């Protein structure tokens, strides 16, 4: 498994060699591989040239965002709530959390 | 702005220029030139006497001094001083300043080998140039006073010697008593080169020599528009025979109307014109042997789709009657 | 060679070979050709003559990537092993420095490691002295041309020696390459063979798919109903609708004519039906099946459709507040490139031209003790967030007022996505 | 039928007669004429001198005259190393091959006093090397100086493509100095000396080696822009396999590859009527002759399609794919050009190989682009 | 007097220098000395 | 002939004696005065470089040699059980 952070900087103008070798390893190698590019430059596909993009399997996946106000409210509830029993305070602590969270005027 | 220009001049080829130039510089003012050369010959004992005092002798004046320095340094002085100290005579190290390829490292690598390698000075070789010459200086303060070397620096305002890290290098050489420094400059702003720091190290004295010499060697590296209309004059002499004809049809209607943009021709009709005389098959076969006129910058294009020749009105009819015909 | 013995491990716990697993095994890009059938001969008959006559020639082929020129010349030499030569894949892009290919050649004649300098001396000493057979592939020639053409002159000057036992095969990106990068002195040595490779056509793009689908199209699998494992309790079949394969062909031949792009869009569309089949029954990982036309409709569109429009409407408020200010200046001035201080000048002005509960929060997160902010809250943050997203672009200056800002996506779609 | 055409693909020239006059002292062991041999490219000129010296060495007295190729040096030392390789000896090499004066010590022979002439192959790599009047012209200057007093002189034979090199010489050197004078050129042989060599290179003659007037036709209608007729027989050797593949026919096959799409196959590239619309959209954006982005084109594409409602406005992502359909046929090229705000940043500027004259014909047949013009 | 200074060339100095000096001077060797000083 | 090559080396009184007894005798008075200021400049740096015991003792001692010709050489004390080194930095070596 390949883990690539900031693969856009490898996608420079001049050489692009290292991308070209791993993407051809998809095509021919008996060793099963998988490549994982992580970046933040959105239109990553135009940054590549022609001969590398044809090696590429073209499948990108966009990462989601918090699209509604209710979503992160649901997230912070799952974030702060403890579910496993450790402390005597826990059952008291869990209902204090949501009571602040359920009230929209809190 | 009707200006007469060097393009509108009766030009002269390569062999025609240099031969008649060689006629003047060896026959114009020959009698008074050696008549000057015999007059200044009596100053030669005076230079010998002052040069024992370690004085950096500097020659200014109009005209080239290159011939005069080489007579004065080689034939006159360098065996005269060897005879007066008492065996090979004193080594002469000239420096051609008009040659731009002079560096500070290479000439000083000659110097420490010209001077005595009495110690392991390669141990101090590690910019150690000012460091290595400083260890040379203080040792030379306590040596017996005699000249062992005379160096000549022609054209001290030259393109490489006038660089400032090289100038200070020569400054520390001149304070040493064992070497005599006989140099010449030609610039009118040559005393801009030195402050009272360097001239303290230099103790320059000055003498006029004006023989109005032509500077044969010193003209070679220099260039003007004598040295393109003349550039593409030679490429057409070695090509295919069809390119002569398609340039002839090019040059006619481009001179039908200086040779500027407005006299030029459109690409479509010129394709049809060079299709009319059974020359151009199509656009690609036209353009490919037109890129060869483009690659050697023999024609221009601006925007009709105007291709025009960048040579003058007078030049194209010269290109007509001589090389095309 | 060595370590492939060490790349093997033992415990392989019975991986589920589902219905669409056996498709992707042959839909792998590895394993006579229909489309470039006669041009295979045009290479080979150009190659067969020089091989059996001990000469030195040059063969120049061009074309867009995805047309088989990586493939076809491998099929040339492959049959030739049956009937005197040393095969090397001198790839251009697989060389780190351009001079490093020189090391390979001197390595691949005797087995010595010498410098790029010392190799080409003995290479030149080889190519004009040996009494009397080398096949070399100079792939992806855009890489080895870049510096000063002194490398490229060598690779064809060796061909000129009549005592040079070498056969070169150049494969480029464009036919134009010895006319817009090289000199004419190389262009004399390149020859005028110039075998052009076009794209593929959509009829042949059907004829390339079924070569992978030879023994598996409309065939039968043996399946247990409990694990989803398929074997070449039911005995099920799986069919491929050829019209959807056709509409895959009529797009890829239209835009690119690329043989990887045709296979991979079928490969992407194959796994869409894989997860929907796993969604309905859940066999995990431990009557008659098909692939609809609706799969390749999505996956071909999945090559096209974006998200920056969906990204922009799912951004923060002050992000959408920022761009709406930025288009306001671009229709005020018509200069498409506005100074950064004027934007901060505008977002102040776009307040006073619920808004107060906004304007309280927009410059301080509540807090009477620490209010009175000049520029807005997290203004460095959203401008950094719009920068690394690629939507915006900001030139570098230590002044944080007169540094110019330029848009990077089309401003109309920025205007259009703002409307939501 | 193969073995007659298997042998097809492989004193002799009428230029060798010139150079023996130019080497008139090379058989009397004296210093010959002054040899600077130039040429337009492809004219056989590399192998031309190689033909002479190989005929010289196979003919010729002690025999040692060496030739080295100036390709991978950029520097004037190891040439004087390679003349030492004909000696098979051992010495202190580095200093002797570096300085002008160091070459002079190297020119005292050992066994029988046969004079030496060097041959400098491909001199134009050092001519068209690093900056002229600093190193390379000085390198040119230093080699051509033959002021040595014995007749054992390092006579140069150097070669070049482009004929600017003589005017590059300094005015001292052009005063009849060294080997510069005899600027022996080689005009490209139309058919009148090169084809006849092909005749004598058909010594082993098959029966049907084709109507030779068509070979004469091949020579006459290739001599517009050419220099190498064996290589232009190597395009006959490809067409001679065409008559083997089918068990100037090929120049006809190769030019239609290049001439088309502007006249006819433009509409082949744009079977989509929207591809006809998007092609005129590019040229309407070319009024502002700027870095023609894919966005500024998309700007003019939307703001016109809202005025005339010929189609719905499509996506930018669709606009990405459709312009690449215009790309692979070879009409418009896309390059990542320069904008220098933050870093070297790459926006895409396009360029079209069509003219408005070849546009206006193919749009008056379709009145749906007529609103757009 | 407040603004940043303009750019010279050579001999414009000696243009102004010959004017403002107390024909009383003509030798310019020491004048060229003090420039690089 | 060779003048375009740079720096090629090659290997080709009743009154005046009364000058000779006067010139060097004068020059013995010159250089002896020259070492006087040379001993003067070397002295006044040396005592002032030492014996300055400040109380904070977390500051370097600086010395401004006004009016100096940028060539003033310095010698140092031996001062055993401690090495004392001299570093010079010319504006040519200040990039
Ligand atoms: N006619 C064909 N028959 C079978 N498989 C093919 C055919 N054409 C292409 N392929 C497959 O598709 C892949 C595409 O690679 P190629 O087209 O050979 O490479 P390419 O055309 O040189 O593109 P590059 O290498 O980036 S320039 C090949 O490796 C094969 O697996
Ligand atoms: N007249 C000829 N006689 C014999 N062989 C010839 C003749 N003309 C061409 N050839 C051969 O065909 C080749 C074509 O010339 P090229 O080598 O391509 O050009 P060139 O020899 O490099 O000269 P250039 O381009 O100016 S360096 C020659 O090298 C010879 O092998
Ligand atoms: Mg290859």
């Amino acid at each position: 498994v390949f883990i690539f952070d900031e693969i856009d900087t490898f996608a420079g103008p001049v050489r692009q060699t290292l991308l070209y070798n791993l993407f051809d390893m998809v095509e021919h190698s008996r060793v099963p591989v998988c490549i994982f590019g992580c970046t933040t430059k959105l239109n990553i596909l135009e940054y590549l040239e022609k001969r590398v993009k044809s090696r590429f399997s073209q499948r990108v996946i966009y990462m989601p965002q918090i699209q509604n106000l209710d979503d992160m409210v649901d997230a912070v509830r799952n974030l702060l709530t403890v579910r496993s029993e450790i402390s005597p305070w826990v059952s008291q602590w869990n209902e204090t959390l949501e009571k602040e969270l359920s009230d929209p005027r809190s | 702005k009707s200006r007469h220009t060097m393009s509108m001049a009766p030009d002269v080829t390569r062999e025609e220029f240099s031969l008649v130039s060689n006629f003047f510089n060896e026959n114009f003012q020959k009698r008074p030139r050696q008549k000057l050369f015999e007059i200044q010959k009596k100053m030669f004992p005076q230079y010998w006497f002052e040069l024992t005092q370690g004085f950096s002798l500097l020659f200014y004046g109009v005209g080239s001094k290159r011939n005069f320095l080489e007579e004065f340094a080689i034939d006159y002085l360098s065996p005269k001083i060897a005879y007066s100290q008492l065996v090979n005579s004193i080594p002469c190290l000239i420096l051609n300043g008009y040659n731009p390829s002079c560096n500070y490292r290479d000439v000083f690598k000659e110097i420490t080998d010209l001077l005595v390698p009495a110690e392991l000075t390669r141990s101090e070789t590690k910019n150690h140039v000012i460091l290595q010459i400083q260890k040379m200086i203080d040792f030379y303060k306590n040596q017996p006073l005699d000249i062992k070397l005379i160096l000549v620096v022609h054209n001290l305002d030259g393109p490489s010697i006038r660089k400032n890290t090289f100038q200070t290098m020569l400054s520390f050489l001149s304070v040493i008593r064992q070497i005599a420094i006989v140099a010449s400059t030609d610039h009118i702003y040559a005393p801009l080169l030195w402050d009272n720091m360097k001239a303290q190290n230099y103790n320059f004295v000055f003498h006029d020599i004006s023989n109005f010499e032509p500077s044969t060697v010193e003209s070679t590296f220099q260039d003007v528009m004598k040295m393109g209309a003349e550039g593409a004059k030679y490429v057409l002499q070695s090509l295919t025979v069809n390119s002569k004809k398609m340039y002839k049809l090019l040059i006619e209607t481009q001179m039908q109307n200086r040779g500027t943009q407005r006299t030029g021709v459109e690409l479509k009709l010129f394709n049809h014109l060079c299709a009319a005389d059974f020359i151009a098959s199509n656009e690609i076969a036209l353009r490919s042997m037109l890129r060869e006129f483009i690659e050697h910058k023999m024609a221009n294009i601006t925007k009709m789709e105007i291709i025009w020749v960048p040579y003058t009105y007078a030049e194209l009819e010269k290109l007509l009657k001589t090389v095309l015909n | 060679s060595r370590f492939e013995n060490k790349l093997k491990t033992t415990q392989k716990h019975q991986i589920v070979e589902t219905i669409f697993s056996k498709v992707k095994k042959q839909l792998n890009s590895s394993y006579y050709l229909p489309a470039r059938e006669n041009e295979f001969a045009s290479i080979y008959l150009s190659a067969y003559s020089a091989i059996e006559s001990d000469s030195a020639t040059t063969i120049y082929v061009a074309g867009t990537p995805g047309v088989g020129k990586t493939l076809t010349v491998r099929e040339v030499v492959k049959e030739l092993l049956s009937s005197d030569f040393l095969y090397v894949e001198i790839n251009g892009l697989k060389m780190v420095k351009p001079t490093d290919c020189y090391e390979t050649l001197w390595n691949k004649v005797s087995g010595e490691r010498l410098t790029w300098a010392a190799s080409m001396e003995s290479l030149e000493f080889y190519f004009k002295r040996v009494p009397k057979t080398i096949v070399v592939l100079l792939d992806e020639l855009d890489a080895m041309v870049t510096k000063s053409q002194d490398i490229m002159y060598n690779f064809f000057n060796w061909t000129t020696y009549e005592n040079a036992k070498l056969i070169v095969i150049a494969v480029a990106n464009t036919m134009d390459l010895p006319e817009r990068q090289l000199g004419n002195k190389i262009t004399s040595r390149i020859g005028f063979t110039r075998i052009m490779f076009t794209g593929y056509t959509h009829e042949e793009l059907k004829n390339i798919i079924d070569l992978r689908l030879k023994g598996l199209n409309d065939s039968f699998f043996y399946v247990d109903t409990k694990t989803g494992n398929a074997i070449l309790v039911r005995k099920v079949r799986l069919r491929m609708s050829a019209d959807a394969i056709e509409i895959a062909s009529r797009k890829v031949a239209s835009v690119s004519g690329d043989a990887r792009r045709a296979l991979k869009v079928c490969k992407r569309a194959a796994e869409i039906a894989e997860k929907h089949y796993m969604a309905k029954h859940g066999y995990g990982y431990d009557g008659v099946q098909t692939v609809h036309i609706t799969h390749v409709m999505k996956a071909l569109n999945e090559t096209l459709n974006s998200h920056v429009i969906t990204f922009m409407t799912r951004l923060s408020f002050t992000a959408k507040l920022f761009i709406y200010a930025l288009l306001n200046l671009m229709k005020k001035n018509g200069s498409q490139e506005q100074e950064l201080g004027d934007i901060v000048d505008e977002i102040k002005l776009l307040i006073e031209v619920f808004v107060m509960e906004i304007a309280k929060t927009l410059f301080q997160q509540g807090s009477d003790n620490i209010s009175e902010q000049l520029r807005i809250i997290s203004w460095d943050f959203v401008l950094n967030q719009l920068l690394d997203a690629g939507i915006l672009f900001k030139q570098t200056m230590k002044n944080d007022r007169i540094c110019c800002v330029k848009l990077n996506i089309s401003v109309e779609e920025a205007k259009r996505a703002m409307n939501e | 039928k193969a073995l007659l055409q298997k042998s097809s693909e492989l004193a002799r020239t009428a230029e060798y007669e010139q150079v023996m006059n130019f080497l008139a002292k090379a058989i009397s062991e004296h210093r010959s004429d002054s040899l600077y041999i130039t040429g337009p490219p492809g004219t056989g000129k590399t192998a031309q001198l190689d033909m002479i010296i190989r005929q010289k060495f196979q003919s010729l007295e002690s025999v040692a005259v060496t030739s080295i190729n100036c390709i991978s040096l950029g520097e004037p030392s190891s040439i004087f190393q390679k003349i030492f390789d004909s000696f098979q000896d051992l010495n202190g090499p580095t200093l002797q091959i570096k300085n002008m004066q160091h070459l002079q010590k190297f020119l005292e022979p050992y066994h029988k006093k046969t004079t030496f002439v060097v041959v400098l192959d491909e001199m134009d790599r050092l001519l068209h090397a690093n900056t002229s009047e600093t190193q390379s012209v000085r390198t040119i200057l230093e080699l051509f100086l033959l002021a040595k007093l014995p007749t054992v002189s390092f006579v140069l034979i150097g070669m070049a493509n482009s004929l600017d090199m003589k005017d590059r010489f300094l005015s001292r050197l052009n005063l009849d100095r060294g080997l510069l004078p005899q600027t022996i050129v080689f005009q490209p042989y139309t058919a009148e000396q090169m084809y006849e060599i092909v005749i004598q290179k058909m010594s082993s003659l098959p029966t049907i080696i084709f109507q030779p007037m068509a070979i004469k036709f091949a020579a006459k209608k290739c001599a517009g822009n050419t220099g190498d007729l064996r290589k232009l027989f190597d395009v006959l050797r490809g067409s001679i396999e065409i008559y083997e593949l089918e068990k100037l026919n090929y120049i006809a096959k190769v030019f239609s590859k290049f001439v088309n799409n502007n006249s006819t196959r433009t509409r082949i590239a744009k079977l989509n009527i929207q591809q006809k619309l998007i092609l005129c959209t590019i040229i309407q954006s070319l009024k502002l002759n700027s870095d023609a982005t894919i966005d500024e084109s998309f700007d003019h594409y939307i703001k016109a399609i809202t005025k005339t409602d010929t189609l719905a406005p499509l996506q930018r992502n669709e606009f990405l794919e459709i312009c690449t359909i215009l790309e692979t046929c070879g009409l418009v090229s896309i390059k990542k050009t320069k904008c220098k705000g933050k870093t070297k940043r790459f926006v895409d500027k396009i360029d079209v190989d069509l003219d408005m004259r070849e546009f206006y014909d193919e749009m008056t047949k379709i009145s749906i682009l007529k609103p757009f013009l | 007097r407040y603004l940043q200074p303009s750019l010279f060339a050579i001999e414009r100095l000696l243009a102004i220098f010959q004017a403002i000096f107390p024909s009383l001077m003509k030798a310019n060797i020491e004048v060229f000395q003090n420039l690089s000083e | 002939a060779d003048a375009q090559r740079s720096h090629y080396t090659v290997y080709p009184e009743k009154r005046w004696e009364l000058y000779h007894q006067l010139h060097s005798h004068f020059h013995d008075q010159v250089d002896h005065i020259i070492d006087n200021i040379e001993a003067d400049l070397k002295a006044e740096i040396s005592d002032l470089l030492y014996s300055e015991t400040t109380q904070k003792r977390r500051c370097f001692n600086t010395i401004f040699l006004l009016g100096s010709d940028s060539t003033t050489k310095i010698e140092l004390k031996d001062e055993s059980s401690r090495y004392n080194v001299l570093i010079e930095l010319t504006p040519k070596e200040s990039p």
